RNA sequence: UUAAUUGGAUUCAACGCCGGGAACCUCACCGGGGGCGACGGCAGGAUGAAGGCCAGGCUGAAGGUCUUGCCGGACGCGCCGAG
């Protein structure tokens, strides 16, 4: 309990395995993308992972694609994403396969309240405007 | 290309797929058997289409 | 097409009347091919019909490129005095070296005296 | 704007100009000399230039 | 960035302690002497002040001692709002 | 509360209302990138303006720019008024 098995299959166990027999050990709405084939944005984007995983393209990747699924080839380097304004480190660790990616950069600022004001009940608005 | 960025997009589905034939707004468009104009201009149009008011 | 400090031979009159004013009759009827490096590539392929090169351009760099091509094509054409009349002759106002237009019409009798006697006089 | 039509390499009594024609179009037009490729310039060739 | 009204030209600030009447407000600035605030007739039809809402007004260079005039108000969402910049200190409303 | 949480309507006669069941568009809102001056005159222009591309950087992605050099054949927001 210190490796990590995803449905039996070791990382480099299944590091060196297909496209086609991976989607047979995902939920559904991954296996039924990896299916329609990826986006054109998505085939820039692992035209830049894999260069980047052999020796080359030491820079660091971004992307707008929030929409990518995280595969055995991410497992280890460290991507952004764009939450809206701004582009936010997400370290990839294992058992994040099959998430998707822009999952881990949330996008709306945790809310913490004030106090009512004029008009918040029926108490405090026509005795405020006259 | 200083023609390739004002040039739209052919979507095909969605509001913005079509637009009234004789304004020319998206949103409230009549779709039944064919006619597609606005939900304004076919109450001042109407009339001169053939339509009446019965009940 | 050289500068006048370059002294290939001289430049008869009757040339220059019946070639240069031989083009506003020239233009009104055909087509224009003006400037210098327009033409080389139509000439390079042998287009050109009544090519007429200039004398007023510099430095020696771009000045010659058809008399040095000359004696591989056959190259109708005559001497240029001048430069005024020769964006004039056809198009616009700026200085013009080469107006090498193909099919001039009603203009041909110019063509079968004077593209002949510059033909036999030199090359 | 400058001046920049030159160097098709040329000299008196003979010429062999530099870039060949355009094998896409008719004759005439001529070829880059970027120097790993014949680029065609306007029509799309990459002959790996000879 | 936002459009508050800051002190700009020559203005005051006004937090009021008591209305004497028909139209006079004792202002309690941090100035020192007793200032005592009248109203145009623009703002007298559409707006609503009282005591606690520090607002702005403007001084007289007679005497400088008591002056200032009204012509704009703050709203809730800016009268707590211009504490964390530190503009104004909420002292001056406490002692 | 927020980078933005776009606006109009406040008794009857405002609140499943704007045919408003918004993933893109709709979109008017926050972050970023790029294009647009019929027409009269100005610096300039066939010794070649406006204007376009195989490959490579910057870039979220892009001949959008720059590297690289090829092409196209007359006009010109680099300047003023207008539209
Ligand atoms: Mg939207
Ligand atoms: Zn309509």
């Amino acid at each position: 309990r210190k490796e990590f098995r995803y449905r039996g299959y070791t990382l480099e166990q299944l590091m060196n395995m297909s496209l086609e027999e991976l989607a047979k050990l995902l939920p559904a709405r991954q296996r039924r993308s990896l299916k329609r084939g990826l986006t054109p944005e998505q085939k820039k984007l692992l035209r830049k992972i894999r260069l980047a995983k052999k020796g080359k393209y030491n820079k660091p990747i971004r992307t707008h694609c929030r929409d990518m699924i995280v595969l055995p080839e991410m497992v280890g380097l460290t991507i952004y994403v764009h939450n809206g304004k701004e582009f936010v480190p997400v370290e990839i660790k294992p058992e994040m396969i099959g998430h998707y990616l822009g999952e881990f950069a949330p996008t709306r600022k945790r809310v913490q309240h004030g106090a009512p004001g004029i008009g918040a009940t029926r108490s405090s608005m026509f005795v405020a405007v006259k | 290309a200083k023609a390739d960025y004002n040039k739209r997009k052919p979507r095909k589905f969605g509001k913005g797929a079509r637009r009234c034939i004789r304004c020319g707004q998206y949103g409230p468009i009549i779709r039944i058997h064919g006619l597609m104009l606005c939900r304004h201009c076919f109450r001042e149009v109407a009339p001169k289409l053939g339509f009446r008011k019965y009940e | 097409m050289a500068k006048p400090s370059y002294v290939k031979f001289e430049v008869p009159k009757e040339l220059a009347e019946k070639a240069l004013q031989a083009v506003e009759i020239a233009r009104d009827t055909g087509k224009i091919r003006k400037g210098t490096n327009e033409t080389t590539k139509a000439v390079e392929r042998g287009q050109a019909k009544l090519v007429i090169i200039a004398e007023d351009v510099d430095p020696e760099e771009i000045v010659a490129h058809l008399p040095p091509l000359c004696e591989e094509k056959e190259i109708p054409y005559i001497y240029v005095p001048s430069k005024k009349e020769l964006g004039a002759a056809a198009g616009i106002e700026v200085a013009a070296a080469s107006v090498a237009i193909i099919e001039p019409g009603k203009a041909r009798d110019l063509v079968e005296e004077i593209a002949m006697k510059v033909r036999e006089l030199m090359k | 704007m400058g001046q920049k039509w030159k160097l098709y390499i040329v000299k008196d009594g003979k010429v062999i100009r530099k870039n060949k024609f355009c094998p896409r179009c008719g004759p005439g037009v001529f070829m880059a000399d970027h120097g790993d490729r014949w680029a065609c310039g306007r029509c799309g060739y990459t002959e790996w230039k000879k | 960035v936002i459009r508050v009204p800051l002190p700009e030209g020559n203005q005051l600030f006004g937090v009021v302690e008591q209305a004497l009447g028909a139209g006079w407000m004792d202002v309690r600035c941090e100035d020192g002497k007793i200032r005592r605030c009248r109203i145009p007739g623009k703002l007298r039809r559409r707006v609503w002040i009282r005591v606690g809402d520090l607002v702005i007004v403007q001084p007289w260079p007679v005497q400088s001692d008591k002056r200032g005039d009204i012509v704009y108000r703050y709203t809730q969402t800016q009268v707590d709002w211009l504490l964390r910049k530190g503009k104004i200190t909420q002292e001056f409303l406490t002692g």
